[PDB]
């Protein structure tokens, strides 16, 4: 069957994690 | 063995035998098209009707590549050898550059007419040591 | 009909957002680093 | 005089005379025996 | 230095002169004496008439002043060798530039320090593998 | 002038030139599409270039074959100019250094020391070949196209 | 600012100073050549890097070298 | 005056003009040139960059999975993979009108959508992923893996977890771990996955994370692995009548070696791929036990290098360990070279030995993947050379590598460059002469005089592997060679796959292939010549014997000494980029035209027109553009309209680069000064003062921007042609 609607919303909440960790690594690399 | 099985001689090729009856005339001779039909009918052909040449080194097609290769190399060695010898001859006359710009015809012709023995002259200059130079005596750039 | 996929109210906001987000911030960042200046 | 014999023997005049002579050779040879894709 | 005395040259104004940054940041002035009243080309454009005697002109950068100086002594029979180039600050601070020690930098002169002088050949510069990770260049050492 | 001559060549073929019927009607070559197709770059790319260039590439085997030959030849010279227009002589002199070493290895170096073209001459050869290739291409194209309209 | 150096191969001919258009280069008395002088670069702050000195050098390869560096308002040749 | 942009280089910060911005960006990743950068902080910043980059790659793959499982017709395409066009992603453009709306509502989707041409549907259905939920689970797993690597980088940037410089400079352990684990264990685990999921899924058996612990991939378990007899896994292989995804014609074998092509999917066999990965995993694990570590037994690379000397090479490879181990540019130049060669190899292998089911039939995906990988490799090789030039500029030590094989390359660099020039002339002259001769001979109504050279040396190699269309009777083409009577299990499949006139496995070549191959040889020799003269003469020459003191990339040296334009080792890279792009244009024209001939069954067109250039200019460029330029017309708009727009767009960018490449700076500096005066005198505008003093683009930046526009207009235009002209006659 196709993909659910709430799982697409679960995708952004999980994608919050790589964004945040990449922000941390980015600010750590600026030094 | 059956080398070049996908190639049939122009004498047997279908499209070639179809096109050979309708060959154009290059020079003023009207037979030149039929002359080509009779002349190229000996080479190997492809399924399209155009002759092919095999240069892998076999003597069956020594007229395809071997003869022009040798004839070129002869004439080209002639050219380069008379040029090199005339360039060396200039290096002892007045102004080595002016005579490179203005040609000494009585000298350039004398060196051109003595170029048909350029292999023997080159081997005699290599055995004596005139053909090549020494690395420790050539201007080089910083490494 | 635009959105034959699940959660069709996301692609909308996602396209405008990237529209007025990333290059806006990018062009503003260079500006801000030009701001420190130095009157001596 | 030699002033014109030196001009007729300059680099461009001679390099065009040789090219004209070689053109004549090649053109006449491919007039009398044209279409030599290889050697028979 | 103390005062910049000089008459402004006869010129009908041009758009190639100094600008707002050239007045607020820094501008350059050149003072010279003319033996008579003649016409000279402007480094910014056009042809102007220099006044008889002490002259004064303000320009944007230093190269313009030196380009006018190299023109003054070469084109006119009463050659001008007393042209003095000054740099002007936004606080009125004026300092001497060209000529440096009163003598043109062309010919030698006593009382100058060796600046940028090296005691080697260019083919004797050190290898960049020996100075890497250090804030120095093969020519700075 | 590249746009001027194309404006001329397409407006004439579309809204002017054309065969006239014995009744009085006039049917233009490109069927009068200039007023309706020359307004977009794709119109000039397709209905002008791609459409009217067919006479030049299909000219082999006829009396107009020389025009296709010169079309490709101008396409060649155009690109040949880019080598000069995009590079600088400092690389070519360093290469001539290696070739001079090679010539002195067999002791065949001219007393006239070879030097790459000056910067100005590099630019001059570049622009000369650019114009030559472009104008040869357009000349061949225009002649092969105009001779093939009856 | 650009860096200007002068090497011991200099013959002291003042040509690089006669070609300099910004009074960057001078001449100081030396003890290496017949002219007993060597090129000097005290006012590197006025050096734009037009290489007019290096063009006017006679020795086998340059005796004066210019190495471009951190460009400033004066080195960029800004007149506006 | 200095401000704060950038914070890693004071020289670029002190610039009071607009250049301060530009060089602040183009020196972002040049860590070696930062202020006070030490050798350890360098490697550590680079390590964290590696972590972040692995995370970026995994995030891109996660998005690729997400859009397929979300907006793609994966399940439908599984039903009819030879007639249903795959779906890449859905369109959300508020600018469409009516033609594009009616057109892009395609591929079974009820909305304007974009067809997929990256060939990922075939990969996913060949793996065993048959439902969108498996793709979604994989996407979530990759979204977690990327965060894993991001946190790994962030944590290793901490001083307690900061790896030591001696840890980074460890070569005898990094190799033993990358081969036995990153290459061996990875290949072994992938083979296990192929056996446990792919093979059962090919037989209708669903094996997921909910039953793989109990369902064996073979009727006989792990005990027959321990049995010295292994023929039981050859078992009954999948018959020639096997059908993918069903248990019809399926056997019980998992590790075979019968070779050939699957007659239905026209691809490789799954058991063969798993067996291959198992064998090479054993090989790589064995390789991972060569260099010594903390247990004495093992090799030392520094000894092996310094021990291979030579009577004609002097010092051989001495001190090369301490040389390469300390030069990051050396390592990067070797890595880029090897990776580019294997990328070109991947390209040159996937088009004739496809491993994914029903991927050979889709012509647009297969035409796109090959060209994609070839352009990738064409950038990788230029990088390998550009970094070798930087090794010579920054890391070459003439006392450490004294008299070794590396210094002798510099000692005879004139001869190397000279012979490269000779062979490039010897190629170019005759290849161009033969092409022009064929054109002149065909234009005169005499097609019976074309110099058509038969590629004997390559057709004979084809015969050495089983190609009988030429009939050389050599090695595998001869039934009596001892190479055929070896009882090899793969021979019957290989011999059937090679000679069937339906596949791309060793295509029949002729004189056109010969001439285009010699044009390709010219494109390789000349590009390598440029990239090698740029690297050798990167430390000095006779025009600039002190080039080493000026670094790698610098504008020039001045108009003196005759002229010094484009004299740095960076300018040689800038020049060789054009040659790489030209070679990759020639190669792609060759591939696309011959594959059009093979796909339409009209190999005669290519074999009979590729000998003269007009055939390319007409029967390929002009002929295959008809649909391309007809994407949007005054009569309608079809699905090719976006490609018809991108074609002209690429032309525009490519022509824009010509401005930066032909006109140079000073003109633009004067034209900018005029505008500065214009603004500082305009009322209601001089009160709008600028902090950044506007300046014209530098010469280096000029060449860089021009080359970038050229490359964009070179890639995008040819891609809009290659995809549009392919998705019409066959898509
Ligand atoms: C006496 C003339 C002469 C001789 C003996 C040579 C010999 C050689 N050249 Mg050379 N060359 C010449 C003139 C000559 N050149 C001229 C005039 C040019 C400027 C166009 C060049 C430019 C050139 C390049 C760029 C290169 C060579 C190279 C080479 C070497 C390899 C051969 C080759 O590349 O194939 C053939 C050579 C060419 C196609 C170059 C053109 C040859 C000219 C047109 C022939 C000269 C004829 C001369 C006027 C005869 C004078 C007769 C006298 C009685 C008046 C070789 C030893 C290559 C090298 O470096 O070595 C590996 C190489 O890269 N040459
Ligand atoms: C890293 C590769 C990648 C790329 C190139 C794209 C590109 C795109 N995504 Mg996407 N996305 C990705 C990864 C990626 N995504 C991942 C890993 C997820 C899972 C969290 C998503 C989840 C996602 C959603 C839910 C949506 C998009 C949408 C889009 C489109 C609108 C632009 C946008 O705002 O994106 C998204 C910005 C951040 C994810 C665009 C073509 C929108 C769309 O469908 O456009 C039609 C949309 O609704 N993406
Ligand atoms: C540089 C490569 C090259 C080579 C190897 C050849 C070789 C050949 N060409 Mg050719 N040609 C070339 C370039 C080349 N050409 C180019 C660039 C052009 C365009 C100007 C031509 C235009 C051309 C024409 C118009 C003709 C040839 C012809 C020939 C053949 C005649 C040989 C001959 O005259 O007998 C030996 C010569 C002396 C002993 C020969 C096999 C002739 C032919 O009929 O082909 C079979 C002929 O008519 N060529
Ligand atoms: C079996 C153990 C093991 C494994 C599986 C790996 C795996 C990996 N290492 Mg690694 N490494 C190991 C042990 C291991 N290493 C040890 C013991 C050392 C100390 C010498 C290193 C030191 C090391 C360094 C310095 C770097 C890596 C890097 C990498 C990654 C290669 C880049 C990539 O992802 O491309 C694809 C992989 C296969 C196609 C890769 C995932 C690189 C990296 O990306 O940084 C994270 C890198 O810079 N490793
Ligand atoms: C693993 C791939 C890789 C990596 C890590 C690097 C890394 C680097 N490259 Mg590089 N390069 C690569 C591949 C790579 N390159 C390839 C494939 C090419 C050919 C297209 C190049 C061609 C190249 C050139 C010509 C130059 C660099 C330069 C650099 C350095 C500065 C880059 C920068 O910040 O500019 C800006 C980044 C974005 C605008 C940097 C350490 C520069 C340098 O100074 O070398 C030290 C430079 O001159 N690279
Ligand atoms: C169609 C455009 C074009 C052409 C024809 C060439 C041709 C060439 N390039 Mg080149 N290049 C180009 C574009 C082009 N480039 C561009 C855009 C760039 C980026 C700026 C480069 C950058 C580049 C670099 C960096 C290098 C080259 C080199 C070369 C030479 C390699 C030698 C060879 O190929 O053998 C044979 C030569 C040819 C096939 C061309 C000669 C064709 C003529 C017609 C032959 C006959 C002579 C003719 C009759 C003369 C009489 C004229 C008369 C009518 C007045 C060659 C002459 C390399 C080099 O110098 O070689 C050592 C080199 O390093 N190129
Ligand atoms: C390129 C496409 C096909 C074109 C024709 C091939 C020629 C290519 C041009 C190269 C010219 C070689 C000039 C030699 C220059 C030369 O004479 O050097 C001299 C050298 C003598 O070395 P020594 O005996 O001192 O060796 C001691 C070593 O320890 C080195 O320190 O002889 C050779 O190296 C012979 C092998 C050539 C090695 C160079 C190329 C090798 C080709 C690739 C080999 C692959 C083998 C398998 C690897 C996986
Ligand atoms: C077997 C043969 C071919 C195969 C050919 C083989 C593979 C080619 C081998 C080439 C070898 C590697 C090179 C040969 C010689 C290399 C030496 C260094 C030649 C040096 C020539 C120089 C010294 C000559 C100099 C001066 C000579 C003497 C005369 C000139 O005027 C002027 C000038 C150039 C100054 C193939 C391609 C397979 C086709 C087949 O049908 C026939
Ligand atoms: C305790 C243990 C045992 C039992 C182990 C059991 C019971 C399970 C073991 C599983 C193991 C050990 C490894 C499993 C690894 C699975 C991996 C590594 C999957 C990696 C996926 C990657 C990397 C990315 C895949 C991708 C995705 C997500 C996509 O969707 C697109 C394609 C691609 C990008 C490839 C035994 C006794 C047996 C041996 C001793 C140790
Ligand atoms: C600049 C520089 C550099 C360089 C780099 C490079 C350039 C690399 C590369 C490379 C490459 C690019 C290579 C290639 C190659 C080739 C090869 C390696 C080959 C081969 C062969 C073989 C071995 C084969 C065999 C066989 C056959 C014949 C077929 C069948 C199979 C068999 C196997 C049998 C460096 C950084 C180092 C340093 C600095 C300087
Ligand atoms: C190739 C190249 C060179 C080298 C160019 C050279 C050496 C010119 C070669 C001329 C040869 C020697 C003569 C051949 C051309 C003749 C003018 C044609 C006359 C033919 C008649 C005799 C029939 C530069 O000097 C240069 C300078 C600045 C930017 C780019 C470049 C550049 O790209
Ligand atoms: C036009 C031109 C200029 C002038 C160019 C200028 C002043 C640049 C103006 C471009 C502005 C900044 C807009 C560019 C828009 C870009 C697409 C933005 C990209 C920047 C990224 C951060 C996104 C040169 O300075 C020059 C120098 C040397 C050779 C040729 C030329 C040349 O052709
Ligand atoms: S580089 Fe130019 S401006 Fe600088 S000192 Fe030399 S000549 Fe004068
Ligand atoms: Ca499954
Ligand atoms: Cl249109």
């Amino acid at each position: 069957m196709a993909l659910s609607d709430t799982q697409i919303l679960a995708a952004l909440v999980v994608a919050l994690l790589p964004a945040f960790l990449a922000f941390r690594l980015s600010t750590e690399l600026y030094k | 063995a059956d080398d070049f099985a996908n190639l049939t001689p122009c004498s047997e090729n279908p499209a070639y035998l179809a096109k050979s009856k309708n060959f154009l005339n290059t020079t003023n001779d009207p037979n030149s098209g039929k002359i080509r039909a009779e002349r190229y009918a000996s080479a190997l052909c492809g399924p399209e009707g155009y002759p092919h040449l095999i240069v892998d080194g076999r003597f069956t097609h020594a007229g395809d590549f071997l003869i022009p290769s040798i004839l070129f190399l002869y004439i080209a060695g002639w050219i380069g050898w008379v040029g090199r010898s005339y360039l060396i001859e200039i290096r002892e006359s007045k102004n080595p550059e002016m005579q490179e710009v203005v040609i000494n015809v009585p000298l350039a012709i004398k060196k051109m007419l003595g170029g048909f023995l350029w292999p023997l002259a080159a081997v005699g200059e290599y055995t004596s040591g005139k053909l090549v130079m020494k690395d420790s005596e050539i201007p080089t750039s910083p490494r | 009909m635009d959105g034959s996929y699940a959660a069709s109210y996301l692609p909308w906001i996602l396209i405008p957002m990237v529209g007025w987000l990333f290059p806006a911030v990018t062009m503003g960042l260079l500006f801000i680093h030009i701001e420190s200046e130095g009157e001596g | 005089m030699d002033g014109l014999k030196s001009f007729l023997s300059t680099a461009p005049v001679m390099i065009m005379a040789l090219l004209t002579f070689t053109a004549g050779i090649l053109i006449e040879f491919n007039r009398f025996y044209p279409d030599l894709l290889f050697h028979p | 230095m103390t005062e910049l005395s000089g008459q402004p040259p006869k010129f009908g104004g041009s758009t190639g002169g100094l600008l707002s940054k050239a007045n607020r940041e820094e501008k350059y002035a050149i003072t010279w004496t003319s033996a008579s009243e003649q016409v000279f080309e402007m480094p910014t454009g056009g042809a102007a008439i220099m006044n008889e005697g002490e002259n004064l002109l303000y320009l944007a950068r230093k190269e313009q002043c030196l380009a006018l100086g190299t023109q003054l002594r070469t084109k006119f029979k009463p050659k001008i060798q007393d042209y003095k180039i000054y740099r002007v600050y936004p606080s009125g601070e004026v300092q001497y530039l060209h000529p440096a020690d009163g003598v043109f930098p062309e010919k030698v002169n006593e009382g100058r320090e060796a600046q940028g002088t090296k005691t080697r050949r260019i083919g004797q510069n050190p290898e960049p593998v020996t100075i890497k990770f250090s804030g120095k260049a093969p020519y700075e050492v | 002038l590249s746009i001027v001559i194309f404006h001329f060549s397409w407006k004439m073929q579309s809204d002017v030139w054309g065969t006239v019927s014995p009744d009085g009607s006039v049917t233009h070559v490109t069927l009068g599409n200039f007023a309706q197709s020359a307004i977009t770059i794709n119109g000039w790319l397709r209905d002008f270039l791609w459409a009217q260039a067919a006479n030049v590439i299909n000219s082999y085997g006829s009396a107009l074959s020389a025009y296709g030959i010169m079309f490709l030849a101008g396409h060649f010279v155009f690109a040949f100019s880019l080598m000069f227009l995009f590079s600088g002589r400092g690389y070519w002199q360093e290469l001539i250094e290696s070739i001079v070493w090679a010539h002195n290895k067999l002791n065949v170096a001219p007393a006239i020391q070879p030097r790459a073209l000056s910067i100005i001459q590099g630019r001059a050869v570049g622009v000369a070949h650019y114009l030559l290739g472009g104008i040869v291409t357009t000349w061949a194209f225009f002649l092969a196209r105009s001779l093939s309209i009856g | 600012s650009h860096s200007v150096k002068i090497y011991d191969t200099c013959i002291g001919c003042t040509q690089c100073v006669r070609a300099c258009p910004l009074d960057v280069l001078e001449m100081v008395p030396w003890d290496g050549c017949k002219a007993a002088q060597i090129a000097s670069s005290p006012r590197t702050e006025d050096c734009v890097g037009c290489k007019r000195c290096e063009t006017a050098c006679p020795t086998d390869f340059l005796s004066i070298r210019v190495y471009l560096g951190a460009e400033t308002t004066r080195s960029m040749g800004l007149a506006y | 005056m200095a401000t704060k942009f950038p914070k890693f280089s004071q020289d670029l910060a002190q610039d009071p003009t607009t250049r301060r911005i530009w060089y602040g960006i183009a020196t972002a990743h040049d860590f070696e040139t930062h202020d006070g950068m030490t050798e350890e902080n360098l490697y550590q910043k680079i390590f964290a960059s590696h972590f972040g980059h692995i995370a970026i790659i995994f995030l891109w793959t996660s998005g690729t999975l997400f859009h397929v499982a979300w907006q793609g017709n994966f399940e439908q395409w599984i039903k009819d993979p030879l007639n249903i066009r795959p779906i890449a992603h859905a369109i959300w453009d508020p600018h469409f009108g009516e033609g594009a709306v009616n057109a892009f509502t395609q591929a079974g989707a009820s909305n304007p959508v974009n067809i997929a041409y990256s060939g990922v549907y075939h990969w996913f259905y060949t793996i065993g992923m048959t439902t969108n939920q498996e793709l979604y689970s994989g996407a979530v797993f990759l979204l977690v893996l990327a965060s894993l690597f991001l946190f790994a980088g962030w944590l290793h940037l901490q001083p307690k977890f900061r790896p030591s410089l001696a840890w980074f400079k460890n070569a005898e352990s990094r190799l033993n771990h990358h081969l036995a684990g990153l290459f061996g264990v990875s290949s072994l685990a992938w083979a296990g996955h192929l056996v446990h999921v792919a093979i059962p899924e090919a037989r209708g058996q669903h094996v997921g994370w909910d039953n793989f612990l109990s369902t064996p991939p073979h009727p006989a378990g792990l005990m027959p692995f321990f049995t010295g007899n292994w023929g039981v896994y050859a078992a009954d292989p999948d018959t020639a009548g096997h059908i993918f995804g069903t248990s019809e014609g399926a056997g019980t074998a998992i590790l075979t070696f019968l070779g050939g092509f699957h007659p239905q999917t026209e691809s490789l066999w799954l058991t063969d791929i798993a067996h291959h990965h198992l064998a090479i995993a054993v090989i790589f694990i064995i390789a991972g036990h060569m260099y010594r570590t903390n247990w004495g037994i093992g090799h030392s690379i520094k000894e092996i290098l310094n021990a291979h000397k030579g009577p004609l090479t002097g010092a051989g490879h001495t001190n090369l360990y301490d040389t390469i181990n300390n030069s990051l540019h050396f390592q990067l130049g070797l890595a880029l070279a090897s990776l580019g060669v294997i990328t070109s190899l991947v390209a040159q292998h996937m088009y004739s030995l496809p491993s994914y089911a029903f991927i050979a039939q889709d012509h647009t995906t297969q035409a796109a993947l090959y060209t994609h990988h070839q352009y990738i490799a064409g950038f990788l090789m230029v990088g390998a050379f550009a970094h070798g030039a930087i090794f010579f500029v920054r890391d070459y030590d003439p006392v450490a590598n004294k008299d070794n094989v590396l210094a002798r390359m510099l000692e005879h660099k004139e001869a190397l460059i000279s012979h490269l020039s000779w062979v490039s002339l010897f190629l170019g002259f005759h290849t161009l002469g033969l092409y022009v001769h064929n054109d002149v001979v065909v234009a005169f109504g005499t097609p019976e005089k074309q110099i058509l050279i038969e590629p004997v040396f390559a057709q004979w190699i084809q015969a050495t592997s089983g190609k009988a269309l030429y009939g050389f009777d050599v090695l595998l083409s001869n039934p009596d060679s001892i190479a055929s009577t070896t009882g090899a299990a793969w021979l019957p499949g290989w011999l059937d796959a090679i000679n069937s006139g339906t596949n791309s496995l060793f295509l029949t070549i002729g004189p056109g292939d010969f001439l285009v191959h010699h044009a390709i040889a010219l494109g390789l020799h000349t590009t390598a010549l440029i990239l090698i003269k740029g690297a050798l003469d990167a430390r000095g020459s006779k025009l600039m014997p002190d080039k080493k003191d000026f670094g790698y990339s610098f504008p020039c040296d001045g108009p003196g000494r005759g002229g010094t334009c484009d004299i740095s080792a960076w300018d040689a890279f800038y020049l060789a980029m054009f040659w790489m792009l030209n070679t990759l244009g020639w190669l792609t024209f060759y591939w696309h035209w011959k594959h059009l001939g093979v796909w339409s069954g009209n190999v005669a067109q290519f074999n009979e027109n590729s000998t003269y250039l007009m055939g390319w200019f007409r029967d390929y460029l002009w002929a295959n553009s008809a649909q391309l330029i007809n994407g949007y017309n005054p009569y309608g708009v079809n699905n090719l309209s976006v490609w018809a727009w991108m074609f002209l767009f690429g032309h525009l960018v490519w022509a824009t680069g010509f401005m930066f490449l032909i006109s140079w700076r000073g003109y633009w500096q004067e034209l900018i000064e005029t505008i500065v005066w214009a603004h500082e005198r305009t009322p209601l505008a001089n009160l709008v003062r600028w902090k950044d003093k506007p300046v014209a683009l530098s010469i280096v930046q000029a060449r860089l921007v021009g080359l970038a526009h050229f490359t964009v207009g070179y890639v995008l235009t040819y891609a809009a042609f290659l995809i549009a002209s392919t998705a019409g006659k066959f898509g």
